[PDB]
């Protein structure tokens, strides 16, 4: 947070809270940060007038966040038969759209991010994950 | 005082405009689900764009509309309701109305879809004629009088914008054995002697005679005889114009008028 601050400091436009009052919400949040972190780095408290003043909470929450991750085989003791059609139930920019728009390239740990990633610039990201990702050997691809 | 349809047509109109810009923000929060042609979806926006063209259209019509409200809100009706707590208990009165209403409105659709019976079969006074006679009268444009010279039975005639009167001599309920004549051609006041009949015209109102003799055995209910002669007035007044001519042209022939359903058209097409 310190770095992307003086990266704001460097140039305007860096990650705001984008709800309201975006142009000093970042003192408050490394002021609270730094509290919850003194106050809990050598075994401190947990989840008392700390958690009472963060309870507050300024017209600034955001929400739907990725939280990636994919099913599983819950076998767990006695059967669970699959067929092999018609499966029975059970990076940051976006990875969980309402529409398809390009070729969609699956994978296994969080990601699920476009294939060429339609971008200019980003190339350190994409040339870091060009070969399997973290556990990645359900990289996969889908249409549609 | 009919504006309160306009109004309902305002409110429709801003909740329609209220939910077509929410949709349209809605819609605009993803691209095409699945396009795999083309952009085709510019056409579904400029559909939602001329929406909200026809949608300020409408409030601009409705703005030119409902001039404006009559000045004492209420008329001071409610001025009771508008008193003290004292004597109102006064929202009960408005609660009667609003019932008396529905209850009145549930019944008129209740009787006028029960007009389909189910009454396989149906068995087992000189002074209503007057009374339906005083009646009918209060009607205006359309006057009406009776001598009855033969007897128990009752004659009477109507008079309309020309001197196209109508003999009607009837029962004491319900209009039979009637005729038709034009421009004083019958003289049925005196008419050689007394207020005679002649069964007669000059070869024209023969086919007016005729309609009126149909529709006087298609509107024969088994009762409500003050229904029935309402009705055959009300088929009477249907020719006070004798102008217009739908499904021809007001020239197919001597005239043209049969409306037993309450719109005439070009005769001899039935």
């Amino acid at each position: 947070m310190v770095v992307i601050r003086i990266w704001g400091l460097l140039k305007p436009s860096c990650l705001p809270v984008y709800t309201a009052t975006s142009d000093d919400s970042m003192s408050l949040l490394f002021r609270l940060l730094t509290k919850l972190w003194i106050c809990c780095r050598d075994e401190g408290p947990a989840s008392p007038a700390s958690d009472g003043l963060v309870s507050r909470l300024q017209p600034k929450q955001p929400l739907r966040l990725q939280f990636g991750r994919a099913p599983t085989l819950p076998g767990s003791a006695a059967t669970l038969q699959l067929d092999g059609l018609a499966r029975a139930p059970g990076l940051h920019l976006g990875a969980c759209p309402t529409e398809e728009c390009k070729a969609c390239t699956r994978c296994g740990c969080v990601t699920m991010l476009k294939s060429p990633n339609r971008t200019t610039a980003v190339k350190q990201w994409e040339q870091r994950w060009i070969k399997n990702c973290l556990a990645v050997e359900g990289r996969g691809p889908d249409a549609c | 005082s009919v504006n309160l349809e306009a109004f309902s047509q305002a409110i429709s109109a801003i909740q329609a405009l209220r939910s077509s810009v929410s949709r349209v923000f809605d819609c605009l929060k993803d691209g095409m689900r699945n396009k795999e042609t083309l952009e085709g979806r510019e056409k579904a926006f400029i559909a939602h764009f001329q929406d909200n063209l026809h949608s300020v259209n409408r409030d601009l019509n409705e703005l030119e509309r409902l001039s404006n409200l009559v000045g004492k809100p209420s008329e001071n009706h409610p001025l009771h309701n508008s008193g003290l707590l004292s004597l109102d208990p006064y929202s009960q009165l408005l609660q009667a109305y609003k019932w008396s209403n529905k209850l009145q409105y549930h019944a008129g659709l209740a009787s006028g879809l029960l007009n389909q019976q189910s009454l396989k079969r149906s068995a087992n006074p000189q002074y209503v004629d007057d009374v339906i006679s005083r009646i009918d009268r209060m009607f205006p444009e359309m006057s009406i009088h009776l001598s009855r010279p033969n007897g128990t039975s009752a004659m009477l005639l109507v008079t309309l914008g020309k001197v196209l009167k109508v003999i009607v001599v009837m029962r004491s309920l319900f209009i039979d054995r009637t005729i038709v004549k034009g421009y004083n051609e019958n003289v049925y006041t005196e008419d050689g002697k007394l207020d005679i009949w002649s069964k007669s015209n000059y070869q024209v109102f023969q086919k007016v005679t005729d309609h009126a003799t149909t529709a006087l055995l298609h509107y024969q209910l088994p009762q409500m005889p003050d229904v029935v002669v309402r009705s055959f007035m009300t088929w009477l007044r249907s020719y006070i114009k004798l102008f217009q001519a739908p499904c021809q042209r007001c020239g197919k022939f001597l005239q043209d008028g049969l409306p037993p359903t309450w719109r005439d058209f070009r005769t001899l097409e039935a």
